[PDB]
């Protein structure tokens, strides 16, 4: 396996994914049919855009706004729950639905 | 050109013989019943539905009854399907026929293509072989695998399990052979 | 001739044609005033019978009326539509971007059956757009033109398709109606029929026959002479008429338990009730003509009949048997034959009235459904037609037609020929028509019925050949939708003057003579063996007594834009196609000189195009100016004609209008009073007249390139205006509202000197590429500050300036003066979309010169870009110092078969220099048929050789031998048409004489400034990370698939890796590449593209464990 | 023809359990963005409707099971859940496609791959590049051959 | 002519430093079915009792 | 009917809108339909606010809230190969010249601060957080150097006067 992908490749093996691998890729169970707030235009909690699940919309900032510096990096806020990191991790983080 | 590279059956499919001997040329009612008398003691191969709109092949004069024809001689006029010339005249002669038939098209416009540009494509057609006897090594009848892979395991499986597979050369078109590749990622794009 | 203020354009024609050209926009105006129901249309239809004339609106409202509920206890009527005036005139609507509408008013009527009432109101039906006097509608400010459309006529059809496995001709019939359900009576591979009522599954005809109410005995005494129907009679296999109804119900409807009551009522509700099956009036007339049922009665009862069905089956089985005729019981006999779809007897023309009528009908269906719904839910003794009626689906259907449809297109105006050819344009695509991918190859070709109804030349030449055509010149549309064509009738060989308009069918009934036939000036031909056209499109030599119809003239089979090519009969069809297509892409120049040699179609095609102000009534001129002409009529009243100066067209070109009348002149009705964009003194003028040599010159005119002199750049000969329109709007946001002002943050006061005190620029300021046009600043909000920006602000003391600049800047590669400023504001109470307070539009204009790269063309498909603009000294001058203007190339002439340009060149030199033949010993022999007052002509005199009856070779050669000299006695051009040039560059004479003359070339709308386009780094896309595409943005070129094949075939792997990684998608790589180029280091190694990771995330998202492995 | 797939499942280290599914993954929201334009006209990405239908029917099924209902309601809800997941993975496969406003079928998750508009056919069709440009061409009869 | 879009997210530009960061603890949370998860909380911060895993 | 209308208020929209806003939006739509059928034209928003006993800016807010989103999977141009999402400029992207401008500005800032002394550059960097991203105060600077806060403030004002020179600061002036 390789999750950083620094330009050295030999094989691209496809395979049928199971329930354990599906709930092991995921960063949280999405459990509400909400996308965005209609008034303040921010992502809802536990929705299809939730910053707790997928990550922060703004670079190096939590949702409640407590941490805003690069010095706080790799940590998770105690209140809002968003891991402070870059805003390109919303491109890559996946979630799962429990049927 | 496209019906030659796809190895489809043609429209004006003139038949071919299978063995030497004089012909039992018979022009029936509204369609011909061409039978061939073999040179040696053999069966007389009958060709059923040869319509009168097809024409007699002219060679060396016009065709006559009792003409001692060759092995893979084209019977009527038209274009033989290359599947039948493979099964009759082996793998060498079909390469001679497939190049010369395509190169007859491009000469009508005075277009010059060297034959090695066509011999690359014809090489990709006859890479695989059919399986009629599975032997004892992970095989199934009707499968078309590579010639270089069918023989290489048969180099080893003749010892400790010596039931060799029975292979035969097959001719498949470009659209068929492009799908059966070893990389799923390339064949996904097709 | 027959136009009062006409320039004297002397003609070369020999034939005296009887019939003048009709109104060129009647194909629009007659159809729209048929739809309205104008009194002019009322008397026009009363001119030829039609004792009950009805408009489109009253026809729709009569086929809707009455509306009834499920009980029949209440009914709604509809009657008497009437219009108001238009709410706002034309120029005000085009200014304020309102549509050009007028209200409808319809007297509805509600009748209560139980207790007895009427309730008569005057229901406002909705606003309704109206056609102007040029055949154009106005939608939201723009100018839209509804294109006509060819469809297949409803009726019966017949064909056979032989299968070679069967070797039998298998017939078929498709009775295709309008708005109905299909049904067929095929013949299978066996000797049995196949009846596919609406397309579930095949069936025998005995099932439908016994289901219709027929016995085997009536089957035998009606169908009595075919083994096919006798074998299906013995193979009927289902006994029982009610059993036949049950079998029909069980076959047509799946998954439903059959019943004997509703099945018999279903079949009458499917094919004989005139509310869910309506073959139109045209279709009923076509069927009654084909089978001969109704021979003298008016066409009513738009549903089918069982007599027509059994006559169809009898016709099919007798065509399968093979006959020449058949009479039906009770009707006249008819010939038995198959049918052709591409014939113009089966291909009618759904014009603009038919299209608007169909949209109004499909709106009124939903309005009727809403009425039928709320007829029950409402309470009685309280409701009224004001309460029952919802006009919003009707007005939504109209507004959804005029915008956002295929047939409603922008008016193609960059010269008045282009508007005239965007109207009268016949297509086969669009709704109700065949798709482009589903277009058969046979429908693209020219059927022999197209002679006089559609031009076989003018059509687009992309992947749309033959799908789009234009009308002919003398053509005309029937009330039914078929295309008429005039013909001179001829009795006993004496050609009369009775002009009879034929359609395709009765054209095929007769035999048709030739236009240019030698008539003895008494009505009769001089030879018995005349060219003629037979029934099936054959060409014969008939004796001159069977001829019963002649053409009116030549150029009948040609379009308008193709009839403006001199010497068309010498050009090939492909190059004439290219010439007629490129004749309407010409741009309006600033001087607009009339052509020397032309046809006689310029004057009519200009004064019918509507871009020329015509004097409405005869009178005397009171006052001219640059802006208006006021005439004084014969009785007191005055009228002022407001010109349009520098109005923007739909494609950026200019639309000036200058007068041509003086102060004290006297005008007549129909006389031209003001020029248009591309007009000179009344007639069309799309280009200029230029001296031309045909030598190949130093490889600069290699492979259709053109070189020019510098005189055309110096003297503004090929220069044109171009007007562009910019727009910005100050919306409202969450954080506040954007404001239009001068206080732009972080911008120097040096570039803020142009614009005035309120933000916008002032009229007359010349702008470069990238200057500020409208000052606009938006609120932005609060962000954190980087320490370096904080320290620079602490050092310099500049404030935060929390508002963000998003101003309006002129895009790349544009310049020019500023003509006009139009500003709409919320405080001045105009209509605007929601949340927009200020809309401001700036009009920038520039004066584009000619340049190398720009595209020029003649009138014969001889296009080509400008290769070089030489100075005036090194250009091969004539024998007396005159330099030539353009230099064409020889090798492009003979292999394209368009020596019409050579004949135009010779006749242009003759028409420039002026000739005078010598009638001392009488007229010379070559000029015997040459008409009078062409024996001598002044220099710079115009002429007109018409399309198919023009100059001849002997006439042109003898006229070219006598071509009187210029200033000194020096005939510069000898008898072959050539001259002894001098090389302007070296100095020696060219050793052989070169063809010279005066051509007519035009400047096209493919200028370089709209095409040159570059990008280093600009805007990127959002979903994918590729650079954006298009000249409107910065835009990058598509490095496609075959280019990747070429880069693989070279072996250059590194360039392909770069082009697919660090120039498109490597998001962390692009900034490093730009940094490495700026700092001057080596370009770093490329990474994984974004598209591959997107593919990986999708495959992981689709429950597929895709894994990358190394070792 | 059955021993093909039976030996396919036997020979590899796979298992046939994954053809029934118990947890559905969610593609990241940057690949299905809800971007606003100038003026607040929002632009969704047409997979959010499918995900919303799956979430709604799953939550309703959970509420019905916790409530306790007769078998007809629970079987109808489970059938609707199954059809929602089917429309999410491939719209238009089983019967009529789930359509949006104006009878337009929604671009499902499999429609990003197949067809002329898929990821594969585009990625073989080629990308757009920086550092490029075009213009009309004219003849250059004074240049040398490498110019 | 051109239409622009914007996701509602600010984009900064800084240096991804790996050396000097704010230090942080790690706490283990336990679910019902024996699952363990480790959450890096900040130092000057209250450790909440329950936490959605 | 209560449960069906409640579910239609909840789940029939892409972005979620609460129940009272759905009720006033449907009221606004019904009143606009009635005034369209009565007046014959589109009503003025001030007349709608007069009818609904509210303010016209509230009418505009409700009309802003009522706008449903458009989809990104249709064909904008004539050819269907051009989808809608391939004409959207990502305005929140990296301009790729400001980034290298920021790096060059950081390098010039480092050189300019190196043209001062050690203590001056130290107190300016610790004042503005130039090295870690944390703006300390004069108490922390006087703690790390062992002097009063007022001496640190005097040194800071002296250095700010030193940097405010044309010779020392034209190269930084050109960066804004
Ligand atoms: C492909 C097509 C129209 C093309 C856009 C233009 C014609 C293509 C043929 C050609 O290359 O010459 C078909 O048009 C109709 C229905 C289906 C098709 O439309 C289609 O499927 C494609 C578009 C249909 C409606 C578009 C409406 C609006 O899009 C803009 C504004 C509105 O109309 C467009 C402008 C149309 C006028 C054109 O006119 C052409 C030249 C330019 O291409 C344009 C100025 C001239 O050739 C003009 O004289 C001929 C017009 C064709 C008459 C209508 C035929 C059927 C402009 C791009
Ligand atoms: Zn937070």
């Amino acid at each position: 396996g390789a999750m950083l992908d620094v330009n050295f490749f030999d094989e691209l093996r496809i395979g049928l994914a199971t329930a354990e691998d599906i709930r092991q890729w995921s960063y949280g169970e999405v459990k509400k049919p909400e996308t965005i707030n209609y008034r303040t235009l921010k992502p809802e909690k536990d929705g299809l855009f939730c910053e707790k699940i997928f990550g922060p919309t703004r670079d190096w900032e939590c949702y409640c706004g407590k941490y805003k510096r690069v010095r706080f990096k790799g940590i998770i806020c105690e209140r809002c729950g968003v891991e402070v990191t870059r805003a390109k991790v919303r491109r890559e983080r996946m979630g799962h639905i429990e049927l | 050109v496209q019906e030659l590279f796809e190895a489809r059956v043609p429209r004006g499919k003139a038949p071919i013989a299978d063995v030497t001997g004089r012909v039992r040329l018979e022009d029936g009612e509204r369609f011909y019943k061409i039978t061939i008398v073999p040179d040696d003691g053999g069966e007389e191969v009958v060709y059923d539905k040869i319509s009168k709109r097809q024409r007699l092949r002219v060679f060396k004069r016009v065709l006559s009854d009792g003409d001692h024809v060759e092995v893979g001689q084209q019977l009527m006029e038209g274009s033989a399907d290359p599947h039948e010339v493979l099964r009759v005249q082996g793998p060498r002669e079909v390469q001679i026929h497939l190049v010369r038939e395509v190169q007859e098209v491009y000469r009508a416009q005075g277009v010059s293509i060297h034959d090695k540009h066509i011999e690359v494509i014809v090489r990709q057609m006859l890479r695989r072989v059919t399986i009629i006897d599975s032997g004892s090594t992970e095989f199934l009848p009707g499968s078309l695998i590579d010639r270089a892979e069918f023989e290489a395991e048969n180099r080893r499986v003749v010892a400790e399990g010596g039931e060799p597979a029975a292979g035969r050369p097959v001719l498949m078109g470009i659209t068929k052979a492009s799908l059966a590749t070893d990389s799923w990622l390339s064949a996904a794009s097709f | 001739n027959s136009v009062p203020g006409a320039p004297n354009r002397v003609s070369f024609a020999k034939l005296r044609e009887p019939l003048e050209v009709p109104g060129l926009l009647d194909v629009q105006t007659d159809s729209f005033e048929w739809l309205i129901g104008s009194p002019r249309w009322r008397e026009s239809a009363a001119e030829r019978g039609d004792v009950n004339p009805v408009g489109g609106l009253e026809e729709v409202l009569y086929e809707l009326s009455p509306i009834e509920d499920f009980s029949g206890s209440m009914s709604l009527s509809f009657s008497d539509p009437r219009f108001d005036d238009v709410k706002a005139p034309v120029d005000e609507c085009k200014d304020k971007d309102m549509t050009y509408a007028a209200p409808l008013f319809v007297t509805a009527e509600f009748i209560n059956n139980n207790t007895g009432e009427i309730k008569s109101q005057t229901v406002f039906m909705g606003d309704f757009p109206m056609m102007t006097e040029k055949g154009t509608f106005i939608i939201n400010g723009t100018e839209r033109v509804v294109v006509s459309q060819l469809v297949r006529s409803p009726g019966v059809y017949f064909d056979e398709t032989i299968d070679k496995s069967t070797d039998k001709t298998l017939h078929s019939v498709k009775v295709i109606p309008s708005r109905g359900a299909w049904l067929e009576f095929d013949v299978d591979k066996r000797d049995t029929v196949g009846v596919r009522i609406d397309r579930k599954r095949r069936q025998p005809v005995t099932v439908l026959l016994k289901a219709l109410g027929w016995t085997s005995e009536q089957i035998v005494e009606r169908f009595g002479f075919s083994e096919i129907m006798r074998s299906t009679l013995e193979k009927d296999n289902t006994v029982g008429t009610d059993e036949a109804l049950l079998d029909i119900y069980r076959k047509l409807r799946p998954g439903e338990p059959p019943t004997k009551e509703s099945a018999q009522t279903l079949l009458e509700n499917l094919f004989f009730k005139e509310k869910r099956y309506d073959l139109a009036r045209v279709g009923r007339y076509k069927v009654n003509k084909k089978l001969g049922l109704h021979v003298g009665e008016p066409i009513t009862s738009s549903t089918l009949t069982e007599e027509d069905v059994v006559a169809t089956i009898e016709y099919l089985v007798r065509l399968h048997e093979g006959q020449t005729t058949m009479t039906v019981p009770g009707g006249v006999e008819v010939p038995v034959e198959t049918d052709d779809i591409d014939h113009f007897g089966n291909r009618r023309l759904r014009t603009v009235g038919e299209l608007i009528q169909n949209q109004i009908r499909v709106g009124m269906s939903r309005m009727e459904r809403v009425v039928r719904e709320r007829m029950t839910t409402q309470d009685v003794e309280a409701i009224t037609p004001q309460t029952l009626i919802n006009i919003r689906p009707v007005v939504a259907a109209i507004k959804e037609f005029f915008g956002t449809s295929q047939l409603s297109q922008f008016m193609d105006q960059n010269n008045p020929l282009s508007g005239l050819t965007h109207k009268r344009r016949l297509s086969a695509l669009g709704p109700g028509g065949l798709s482009r991918e589903r277009a058969g190859l046979e429908v693209r070709d020219v059927h022999p019925s197209h002679y006089g109804r559609m031009c076989p030349i003018e059509t687009p030449e992309g992947p749309n050949i033959g799908l789009i055509g234009s009308l002919s010149v003398y053509a005309r549309v029937n009330p039914f939708g078929f295309i008429e064509t005039p013909y001179r009738k001829v009795v006993d060989g004496v050609v009369s003057d009775e002009i009879v308009y034929l359609t395709a069918d009765e054209e095929d009934r007769h035999v048709v003579a030739q236009a240019n036939s030698p008539i003895d000036a008494d009505g009769r031909f001089v030879e018995p063996r005349v060219l003629v056209r037979r029934k099936a499109g054959e060409v014969e030599y008939v004796p001159s007594s069977e001829v019963d119809y002649m053409d009116v003239s030549p150029r009948q089979m040609v379009s308008v834009a193709t009839a403006m090519i001199p010497f068309l009969e010498h050009d090939d069809a492909n190059r004439a196609l290219m010439g007629a297509n490129m004749q309407r892409q010409a741009v309006p120049l600033v001087r607009s000189e009339a052509p020397l040699v032309g046809t006689g179609m310029e004057l009519r095609a200009a004064i019918d195009a509507g871009d020329v102000v015509v004097a409405e009534e005869s009178g005397v001129i009171e006052e001219v100016s640059a802006d208006y002409i006021t005439v004084m009529h014969d009785n007191g009243t005055r009228r002022t004609y407001r010109m349009r100066k520098f109005a923007r067209s739909n494609h950026g070109t200019c639309a000036n209008q200058c007068p041509i009348v003086d102060a004290g002149d006297r005008v007549e009705a129909g006389q031209v009073i003001a020029d248009g964009p591309c007009t000179d003194d009344g007639e069309m003028a799309l280009g200029k007249n230029l001296l031309v040599a045909i030598m190949p010159w130093e490889g600069h005119n290699y492979e259709d390139a053109i070189i020019l002199s510098n005189r055309l750049v110096e003297e503004d000969v090929l220069t044109s205006i171009h007007i562009e329109e910019h727009e910005i709007d100050a919306r409202d946001t969450k954080l506040g509202a954007e404001e239009i002002t001068r206080d732009i943050p972080n911008i120097s006061d040096e570039v803020l000197a142009d614009l005035d005190e309120r933000g916008i620029v002032r009229i007359g300021a010349e702008v470069r590429d990238g200057d500020i046009l409208v000052g606009k600043v938006t609120p932005k909000g609060e962000t954190e500050l980087t320490p370096e920006e904080r320290l620079l602000r602490a050092i310099f003391g500049e404030k935060a300036r929390e508002v963000r600049d998003t101003s309006l800047k002129v895009p790349h590669g544009e310049s020019g003066k500023v003509i006009g400023i139009r500003v709409f504001s919320r405080e001045d109470e105009d209509e605007l979309p929601a949340g927009v307070n200020e809309l401001v539009r700036v009009y920038v204009a520039q004066k584009r010169k000619i340049s190398d790269g720009d595209k020029l063309a003649g009138r014969h498909g001889n296009k080509g870009v400008i290769g070089k603009i030489l100075p005036v000294e090194d250009m091969p001058f004539l024998a007396d110092g005159t330099p030539v203007d353009i230099i064409l190339n020889t090798h492009g002439v003979p292999r394209r078969m368009n020596i019409g340009q050579i004949l135009e060149t010779h006749l242009g030199w003759c028409a420039h220099s002026g000739w005078k033949v010598d009638a001392a010993k009488g007229v010379p022999d070559w000029a015997a048929r040459l008409p009078d007052e062409l024996l001598e002509a002044q220099p710079n005199a115009i002429v007109s050789t018409p399309v198919f009856d023009g100059a001849q070779e002997a006439e042109l050669q003898g006229l070219l031998s006598c071509t009187l000299p210029n200033r000194d006695g020096d005939v510069l051009v000898d008898a072959d048409g050539k001259a002894m040039l001098f090389d302007g560059r070296s100095g020696e004479p060219f050793p052989y004489p070169v063809t010279v003359g005066y051509m007519y070339i035009m400047k096209l709308h493919h200028l370089v400034d709209d095409k040159i386009h570059a990008r280093s780094t600009g805007p990127y896309s959002m979903i994918t990370q590729q650079p954006l595409g298009g000249k409107a943005q910065f835009g990058g070129q598509r490095f496609g698939e075959m280019e990747c094949w070429a880069m693989q075939a070279y072996g250059a792997a590194y360039t392909l890796q770069e082009l697919l990684t660090i120039k498109s998608d490597d998001t962390v790589g692009r900034v490093k590449v730009y940094e490495a180029i700026v700092k001057g280091e080596n370009i770093p190694e490329p990474g994984i593209p974004e598209s591959f990771k997107v593919l990986l995330k999708e495959l992981q998202s689709l429950c597929l464990n895709v894994e990358v492995l190394s070792s | 023809k059955r021993l093909k797939v039976v030996a396919a499942f036997q020979q590899s280290g796979n298992s046939p359990m994954g053809m029934v599914l118990d947890a559905v993954p969610v593609i990241p929201p940057e690949l299905r963005p809800m971007v606003q334009l100038d003026g607040g006209r929002f632009a969704t990405s047409d997979l959010n409707d499918l995900y919303r239908r799956v979430i709604n029917r799953n939550n309703r099924l959970k509420r019905l099971i916790d409530l306790g209902a007769p078998e007809i309601i629970v079987n109808n809800e489970k059938r609707m859940l199954q059809e929602s997941v089917d429309a999410l993975f491939d719209n238009g496969r089983r019967g009529r496609p789930v359509t949006g406003p104006g009878n337009r079928p929604l671009k499902s998750l499999s429609d990003l791959l197949k067809g002329k508009q898929g990821r594969f056919r585009q990625n073989l069709l080629g990308k757009r590049v920086d550092y490029s440009g075009r213009s009309v061409i004219v003849v250059g009869p004074q240049l040398k051959l490498h110019q | 002519r051109v239409l622009r879009g914007s996701r509602l997210g600010a984009v900064s530009y800084e240096t991804d430093r790996n050396h000097d960061l704010a230090p942080r603890q790690i706490a283990r949370y336990r679910t019902d079915n024996g699952e363990e998860f480790e959450v890096p909380f900040a130092d000057d911060a209250e450790i909440p009792g329950t936490w959605l895993c | 009917r209560q449960a069906i209308t409640r579910a239609m208020a909840d789940q029939a929209r892409t972005i979620r809108i609460p129940v009272h806003m759905v009720e006033v939006i449907n009221k606004l739509g019904r009143i606009q339909r009635e005034l369209l059928q009565d007046l014959g034209r589109e009503p003025t928003p001030e007349e709608l606010a007069k009818e609904m006993d509210i303010t016209p800016e509230k009418v505009l807010e409700i009309q802003q809230y009522a706008r449903e989103p458009i989809s990104l999977d249709q064909t904008i141009g004539d050819e269907g190969d051009s989808q809608l999402g391939d004409f959207i400029e990502d305005s929140e992207a990296v301009v790729a010249v400001d980034a290298v401008s920021f790096t060059l500005l950081q390098d010039q800032l480092q050189s300019v601060l190196d043209t001062l002394s050690e203590r001056e550059a130290g107190v300016v960097r610790l004042r503005f957080g130039l090295t870690d991203g944390q703006p300390r105060t004069l108490d922390e600077i006087g703690q790390v150097y062992g002097v009063t806060r007022e001496r640190i403030r005097q040194i800071e004002s002296k250095t700010m006067s030193k940097l405010r020179h044309p010779s020392r600061s034209q190269v930084l002036r050109d960066y804004l």
